[PDB]
């Protein structure tokens, strides 16, 4: 009744994103006004 | 306890029921119609044994249509004209003949499994009068959730738009998760049991559609109730987050607060959220429109405790000398859940002396144990 | 010891009998069907094996004086025809029909129209109007002047000499009615509307969501005078950065399908845009540049006068005595939002129901405020 | 028959016809290796000495609700559902959970901390849930845990949340709707070296109904710790190992 | 025996379900149930082993099974007694065990080698392998640290999963003072994971495991910094020192 | 060429102009118009264009938001991480495949330069640059008029 094949391949890309990280050192100011400047 | 005569009535009625249905099935059934004789004899004649499944991106009148699907490529396909042809729509799901493709039937939902897990089938035995520690916190939400299924005239005569969604926070050990399993006993509508952590998945864009499922399935299956617990999992607070995982937590937080109130209305879906620390979380998910009130649980006072242990201890013998009424005198920094332990340890601490019914020594021998663990809250003693 | 011998087994007998019912009935399920035209099944089989085989779609790339194709999955052929017209009816581009056995062409069909975007159009018109809004009377005027007047009265904007703007943005704190005024204007549209679901732009296959963006507009400018309502673009229109983890890398590639499409080489005609936020600082500057956003609006909090006209909306359906004075309730509700008033109008009504009265009062409103807002000596 | 199929199970299909002819089991879950034990450890209660009162609380909570719990229905109280045991290192606490396995008759699961974490968003909180279901079908069952995923008294910032979300699901399982309605035979043990750092949440009764102090020993205490370690040594005659303890208090055990 | 000939096709056993039937998830991509044949072992299959299948049936057929240090204690310089102590700690327990059994004790587990650099620590340990022939795993402590959460303790647990497999085996770590130093507390998120590193390392030796590994050979430049909870006897009990000048 | 600088200095506009005044053809492609799901959908697309531009010559190319593909090397073995950059690897070989005899002339644009891969900036490929500034106050007078 049917002679064709299908050949289900992985022609599609894909991805899994949980790029979870730790540090975040971005920007500590301990001199918000330099604390008497002097 | 001689409740049995209120028990031997029903199993005999579970038996007479068992008497009826097999009898109702066994030859008092009357099968002769064209359905069992003609209908069901034809479908399996053309419907093969395997019926594949897929979707469809577009349709044409006169039994000509299209399919998409993972294992195979697309197709141009005909219809057999017994599917309620003026039903189906894009995005639907289908029943495809196997040797040749052909749209033959369509399913109702086929939504997802996990949503079909979280629903209730059983019913937890806990109830009101399993707790009696309080009077108001029970009430201040009950009138949101349990009357409108019974007594809604009182909300249309006064004629307003009732509330749909609350939150219940406070210090632990006080019976938050409890108070859900009570109301879910006596609701008459469906129910959903969740944690906010459940609904984040590794892949990029599986949550935000998941949250769009359950706020769909509850809508169609109205009336309905939802219960998120420890939602500070996912909805706590937002920041800019130069990262790639924290944001997929936000998209769920942002799609949720679209469902609860946005462009299109949700229906009759009554949320119940729980949490142990608000001020360290929850920016805008906590406002009216979404949650129209906010309940405060705290560690009990004196007079509540008089009713707490009385129901924990309505079964133990304890008949001698206890004088409960000065057992728990001050605040003592203990919740209703430090009660359940003390009724426990002082139950068996008797038993290890091979005595069953109890005295006070067995109690205070426990109370000294629990309270021992307490951190020195008055480690300061600086404030005379 | 007297009777408990029985209760421990008879109770554990129910479940034996209960599931004993599950082994009595069976199961029942359906999918579809029909009663009156119950005799469908004479035309089916004759319709089946005839000249109604299936096809396996593709789309051409070249018509060499034969007929190259490219399947959906990457497999490219070069083919011929049966009875379908070779030279004339076909051209490049279109969707087609190909056999399953030896790949001849047999039938065209039009270009693709994804479901999702048609799941994204709105057809039934909501109910609110600018008379149901809470008296933010100015900010609407900056809104509609973008949207409808360049579609109804362009004879003013054009003749004087101004090319109107074609893009707004809305920002204010929550509970303030950013989405309200936007569901409204769909009522008074006089053209179409779109409710973009942001959840469909972040699929887990690369370069896909962007495909949904551009098709969102190919159908728009096809249509005449479309407008669009995003919401919570803080998800999509987030800022940019460089990280060798960068797990938001993909969603950046989507939005670039947007901004390149909004301002470059004018695929746009008359389509306008609408946005909404609670975080208007983080989102990238490119999406708040003129050209893209020629206009933006601050739904700041209300004032006492405008605060009142919120009550007059949410109070009409209610049973209340004539003689309350709102100029307390407003005065006594400090800086707060549309919603936190709507909860108040409500909960004045609920405390009635807690006592089984039938009409509200003036105090029950006040007894609501202390419950919503929630003493101090160093001010008196 | 097509009604006894406990759904979401795992079966066979026939090539070219797609027809069922067998049934298989729910297991082959991904995390099983460290997630249970197929062969028991080797230790027992007389390999340990110096403390036995501590034991009596364990077998009071663990074994009685499992061995014959008809009793509690007479005593009119609730079964318990967990403990926790604290004290310095070098006392023999992780010893005991190796040793409890020998003499259970119910199975055993063990998770050092840091096996839960799996570096994606929800790969952790899917993993805890993949644990408890593996318990219930194999019921009854015991779990043993060194725990610092539950470290931190709920600090509030960015990427210390990714384990908190692995912490908070587990609190549900111990007193969820279903957990409190289901966690009747499942049981739990956990350990530590500190309890000045954890939440106050795990430390409630309803999740850990009692807790234990493992202190370092007396001198007469330690003497039995040596006889067991020396049972295979030769031990020439003129020994007073009641003294060696006193010449140096082993401040550990 | 015919079909047991070529051309076979590969796969990968997963698990059994019966005395005469198992399953496979081949390399071709899909998963298949399949029946083993007799005239074949069973003791050797349960893990994700390697296998061979019959193509059309997708049946099962038969099983199939499968750095170099060059130094020696004369190629090294002198360093006499330091050498003598690791021959006691490391060489004996691998080729001699009745020694430690009959006395009434158990072997010591690994050691550490403190003392200033450029001193023949690492090379000694290589020679030790070269005599005893056992496997060898060299690795550095600044590799266990990693920025993606949990991307470190996966490592420390992964090597032991194989350092048992190729047993008898040992390890060298040319630096551990980096990730090992006493700290009064962590007011930080990153440095807390350093504890999650260590506490698994400290867990693997002490928890239930095999006995042929003598894995840990901690190298460093000082020893006045480590956690005494790492020095709990059972973990490490043979301090070692080398010259400075 | 390349035209770096911030939003609103007249980048895309100017390419609307240069395509007009010159009596040659002109071409366009947003960068994300290149990237596509399937694992051979992009690279074939770009080998076509430049080849098509060697045909129909002389030509001009416009790449509007190069900040998408041109970031850096996002090292991985996943699908989605490879198929992206592998386009860039074709773009380079396309630039270094022809000469300054055949009369193409490519350019580009961006809002960013602290984000993209210097291999494009290597001597020969995209060398001449333009630091589109903000406008001085004299220029403010022209623009409004
Ligand atoms: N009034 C009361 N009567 C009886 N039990 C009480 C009462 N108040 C508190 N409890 C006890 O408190 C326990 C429930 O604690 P609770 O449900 O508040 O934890 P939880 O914070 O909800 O947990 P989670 O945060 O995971 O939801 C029950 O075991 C219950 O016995
Ligand atoms: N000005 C107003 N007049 C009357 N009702 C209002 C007003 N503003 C807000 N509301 C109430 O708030 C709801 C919508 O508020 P709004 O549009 O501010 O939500 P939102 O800001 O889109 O929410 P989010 O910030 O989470 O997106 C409506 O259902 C309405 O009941
Ligand atoms: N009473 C005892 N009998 C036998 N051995 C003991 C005893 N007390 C301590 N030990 C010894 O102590 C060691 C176990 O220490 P312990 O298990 O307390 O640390 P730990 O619990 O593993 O620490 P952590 O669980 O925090 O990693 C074993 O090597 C054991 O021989
Ligand atoms: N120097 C200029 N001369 C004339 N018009 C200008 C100038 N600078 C900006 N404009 C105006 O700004 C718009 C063009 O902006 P431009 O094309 O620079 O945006 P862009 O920087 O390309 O945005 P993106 O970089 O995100 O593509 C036009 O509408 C134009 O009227
Ligand atoms: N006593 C010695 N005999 C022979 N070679 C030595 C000796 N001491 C040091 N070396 C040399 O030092 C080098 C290795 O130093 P190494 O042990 O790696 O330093 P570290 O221990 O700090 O890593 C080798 O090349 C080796 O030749």
């Amino acid at each position: 009744g049917g002679k064709h094949t299908f050949n289900n391949e992985n022609v599609s890309a894909r991805l899994g994103g949980a790029s979870i990280a730790v540090q975040a050192p971005a920007q500590p100011p301990p001199y918000s006004h330099h604390h008497h400047h002097h | 306890r001689c409740k049995l005569k209120l028990l031997r009535m029903e199993r005999i009625k579970d038996h007479l029921l068992l008497e009826e249905e097999f009898v109702s099935n066994s030859e008092i059934l009357k099968p002769f119609e064209k359905k069992q004789e003609e209908e069901k004899k034809q479908l399996e004649e053309i419907r093969g044994n395997p019926l594949s499944i897929g979707t469809l991106e577009e349709i044409i009148d006169d039994d000509h249509a299209i399919v998409t699907s993972p294992t195979m490529p697309d197709y141009y396909v005909s219809i057999l004209s017994f599917v309620d042809k003026e039903l189906l729509e894009p995005g639907c799901s289908v029943l495809l003949h196997h040797k040749t493709m052909s749209i033959v039937g369509v399913l109702q939902d086929d939504a997802d499994p996990m949503v079909s897990v979280m629903k209730m089938d059983k019913s937890p035995t806990e109830s009101y009068s399993d707790i009696g520690g309080l009077e108001s916190q029970i009430q201040e939400i009950k009138e949101s959730v349990e009357l409108p299924l019974t007594h809604p005239e009182l909300y249309e005569e006064m004629g307003i738009k009732p509330p749909k969604g609350v939150i219940l926070y406070g210090a632990p050990g006080t019976g938050k998760t409890l108070l859900a399993k009570a109301v879910a006993n006596q609701t008459s509508a469906t129910f959903l049991r969740i944690v906010g952590s459940e609904l984040i998945q590794k892949y990029l864009g599986d949550g935000p559609r998941l949250c769009r499922q359950i706020f769909k399935v509850a809508g169609e299956n109205a009336p309905s109730i939802v219960f998120i617990d420890e939602i500070d999992a996912i909805g706590t607070k937002r920041y800019d987050s130069n990262s790639g995982g924290e944001r997929e937590i936000q998209r769920t937080m942002l799609e949720l607060l679209n469902q609860l109130d946005g462009f299109d209305d949700r229906g009759d879906v009554k949320v119940i959220m729980a949490t142990n620390k608000i001020e360290t979380l929850d920016p805008a998910l906590i406002r009216p429109g979404r949650i129209d009130r906010k309940i405060l649980f705290e560690n009990p006072d004196l007079s509540t405790k008089k009713k707490i242990l009385g129901i924990h201890t309505s079964k133990m013998n304890l008949s001698e000398d206890v004088n409960l009424e000065t057992l728990v005198t001050t605040k003592d920094d203990l919740s209703g859940a430090d009660i359940q332990a003390m009724c426990t340890e002082a139950g068996l601490l008797a038993l290890r002396e091979r005595r069953m019914q109890v005295t006070a020594e067995d109690f205070k021998q426990a109370k000294e144990r629990v309270m021992k663990n307490k951190v020195e809250e008055n480690l300061e003693g600086l404030y005379l | 010891a007297p009777y408990a011998a029985k209760l421990k087994q008879t109770e554990n007998d129910l479940k034996d009998i209960e599931a004993r019912i599950k082994e009595k009935a069976g199961v029942k399920e359906s999918d579809t069907g029909l009663a009156p035209s119950h005799l469908w099944d004479i035309m089916g089989d004759r319709q089946r094996l005839g000249e109604e085989h299936p096809l396996q779609v593709a789309r051409c790339t070249k018509i060499i004086k034969k007929y190259v194709i490219n399947l959906k999955q990457i497999a490219k052929f070069v083919v011929g025809l049966g009875e379908r017209v070779s030279p004339t009816d076909i051209e490049e581009g279109m969707r087609v029909g190909v056999d399953r056995s030896k790949y001849n062409i047999e039938l065209p069909l039009p270009p693709r129209i994804d479901p999702s975007v048609t799941m994204m159009t709105v057809e039934e018109k909501p109910d609110v109007t600018y008379s149901d809004v809470g008296g933010c009377k100015d900010q609407i005027e900056k809104l509609r002047e973008v949207v409808e007047l360049p579609l109804l009265s362009p004879e003013r904007f054009a003749t004087l000499g101004i090319d109107p703007p074609k893009g707004i943005l809305l920002y204010g704190p929550p509970g303030t009615g950013k989405t309200l005024c936007a569901r409204a204007v769909a009522n008074r549209t006089d053209a179409t509307f779109i409710r973009v679901i942001g959840s469909e732009l972040v699929q887990k296959y690369v370069g896909e969501g962007a495909r949904m963006v551009r098709e969102l507009f190919e159908m728009a400018r096809t249509k005449k005078a479309c407008i669009i309502f995003f919401d919570e673009i803080d998800a999509v229109g987030g800022a940019r950065f460089d990280d060798g983890a960068g797990g938001d890398n993909e969603v950046q590639r989507t939005m670039l399908e947007l901004i390149t499409q909004l301002d470059g080489f004018d695929p746009r005609g008359n389509i306008k845009v609408m946005f909404a936020t609670n975080r208007p600082n983080t989102l990238d500057p490119a999406l708040l540049r003129p050209g893209r956003i020629d206009r933006k609006v601050e739904f700041s909090l209300p004032d006492l006068e405008g605060r009142a006209n919120i009550f007059r909306i949410h109070s009409k359906s209610m049973s209340v005595e004539r003689g309350i004075r709102w100029e307390l309730i407003s005065r006594l509700c400090p800086n707060s939002t549309g919603a936190e008033l709507r909860s108040v109008c409500t909960e004045a009504g609920m405390f009635a129901i807690r006592a089984r009265r039938k009409v509200a009062t003036e105090k029950d409103f006040l007894k609501a405020v202390d419950k919503v807002i929630s003493r101090y000596m160093q001010y008196n | 028959n097509v009604k006894d199929l406990k759904a979401s199970q795992r079966v066979c299909l026939r090539s070219d016809s797609y027809m069922l002819h067998k049934v298989l089991e729910n297991k082959a879950d991904p995390l099983v290796s460290l997630m249970m034990v197929e062969k028991v450890p080797d230790s027992t209660y007389d390999m340990v000495g110096g403390l036995t009162k501590q034991i009596k609380e364990i077998k009071e909570v663990i074994e009685l609700p499992v061995k014959h719990p008809e009793l509690f229905e007479s005593l009119g109280i609730a079964q318990p559902k967990g403990v926790i045991l604290y004290g310095p290192p070098g006392t023999g606490k992780t010893l005991l959970a190796r040793a409890v396995a020998h003499h259970t008759d119910c199975k055993f699961i063990r998770v050092s901390g840091a096996e839960l974490v799996q570096k994606y968003i929800g790969e952790g909180s899917r993993m805890v849930r993949e644990l408890f279901v593996m318990a219930r079908e194999h019921a009854p069952s015991i779990i043993f845990m060194d725990e610092i995923d539950s470290i931190g008294s709920t600090r509030v910032e960015g990427s210390g949340g990714g384990d908190s979300e692995v912490q908070r699901t587990m609190l549900e399982l111990l007193n969820q709707l279903d957990g409190f309605e289901t966690s009747k035979n499942i049981k739990i043990i956990m350990a530590t070296n500190r309890l000045d750092i954890l939440d106050p949440a795990l430390l409630r009764p309803g999740r850990i109904d009692r807790k234990i102090e493992f202190p370092p020993p007396s001198v007469a205490a330690r003497a039995e710790i040596l006889r067991i370690h020396s049972r295979k040594m030769n031990l020439t005659r003129g020994i007073n190992l009641r003294k060696v303890a006193e010449k140096m208090n082993g401040c550990s055990g | 025996k015919r079909i047991q000939s070529v051309p076979l096709v590969i796969g990968q056993f997963l698990e059994p379900i019966d005395q005469n039937t198992g399953i496979v998830s081949s390399t071709t991509g899909m998963s298949y149930v399949v029946r083993i044949l007799s005239t074949l072992d069973r003791e050797l299959l349960k893990p994700s082993m390697s296998v061979a299948l019959h193509r059309h049936s997708n049946a099962l057929v038969d099983i199939l099974p499968p750095e170099k240090p060059d130094v020696t204690y004369a190629d090294v310089g002198g360093l006499d007694m330091q050498k003598q102590e690791i021959r006691e700690a490391v060489e004996l327990p691998l080729v001699q065990a009745d020694l430690y059994e009959q006395i009434g004790i158990d072997p010591p587990r690994g050691v550490l080698l403190y003392g200033p650099p450029g001193t023949g620590k690492t090379m000694l340990v290589k020679a030790v392998a070269n005599s005893t022939k056992a496997a060898f795993i060299r690795v550095n402590g600044s590799e266990f640290v990693h920025k993606y959460l949990g991307e470190g303790p996966r490592m420390v647990r992964d090597v032991f999963r194989l350092a048992r497999e190729n047993a008898p085996s040992i390890i060298f770590i040319d630096e551990v003072d980096s990730i090992a130093t006493k700290r009064f507390d962590a007011q930080t998120g990153s440095d807390r994971e350093v504890q999650r590193i260590l506490i698994e390392l400290l867990t693997q030796m002490d928890g239930f495991d095999q006995s042929t590994n003598v894995k840990v050979i901690m190298a460093t430049n000082r020893a006045d910094t480590l956690d005494p909870a790492l020095l709990r006897p059972g973990r490490l009990d043979r301090k070692i020192e080398f010259p400075s000048l | 060429a390349l035209m770096y600088g911030p939003p609103g200095t007249g980048k895309t506009l100017l390419a609307r102009a240069c395509a007009a005044q010159t009596n040659a053809t002109f071409l366009k492609l947003a960068a994300p118009q290149l990237v596509q799901m399937y694992i051979g959908e992009g690279a074939k697309l770009v080998r076509d264009a430049f080849a098509l531009a060697k045909e129909k010559a002389p030509t001009i190319i416009f790449i509007d938001e190069l900040d998408a593909i041109g970031t850096k090397r996002f090292d991985s073995e996943k699908s989605g991480d490879r198929e992206v950059q592998r386009t860039m690897l074709e773009l380079l070989n396309q630039l270094d495949g022809f000469s300054s005899d055949d009369r193409v002339k490519v350019l580009a644009a961006t809002n960013r330069v602290d984000v993209l891969d210097p291999a494009l900036l290597r001597s020969g490929r995209l060398d001449r640059k333009i630091e589109f500034p903000l406008p001085s106050e004299d220029s403010r007078a022209q623009i409004l008029q």
